[PDB]
């Protein structure tokens, strides 16, 4: 469970990079 | 490779937007993969609870 | 910013295409944030069931 949350933590970090490019 | 003046500089600028938008969607894809491994492992756990 | 009739309009239209695809990926992102805040709260509950 603590690892399911690291996957959400790292998916949400991927959207802020996507949105950091827009722009 | 060039001849002016039907937008010299402005064609290169949109070629830049396409590399940011192309890299942008790659990070978006990678999020949908993490959220996908997370939902995969959560499903696995919701099964061990059943 | 253009010079005619050497595709004045066609460079402006693709310059348009990039503005929708940029807002498009912005909405797509907003979904992946909701589904992720959603899976976060579902996970929280699957923990309270355990």
């Amino acid at each position: 469970i603590s690892q399911v949350n690291e996957k959400i933590n790292q998916s949400l970090a991927f959207i802020r990079k996507s949105d950091e490019l827009l722009g | 490779a060039i001849a002016s003046g039907v937008a010299v500089s402005k064609v290169l600028h949109l070629e830049g937007e396409v590399n940011k938008i192309k890299s942008a969607l790659l990070s978006t894809n990678k999020a949908v993969v993490s959220l996908s491994n997370g939902v995969s492992v959560l499903t696995s756990k919701v099964l061990d609870l059943k």
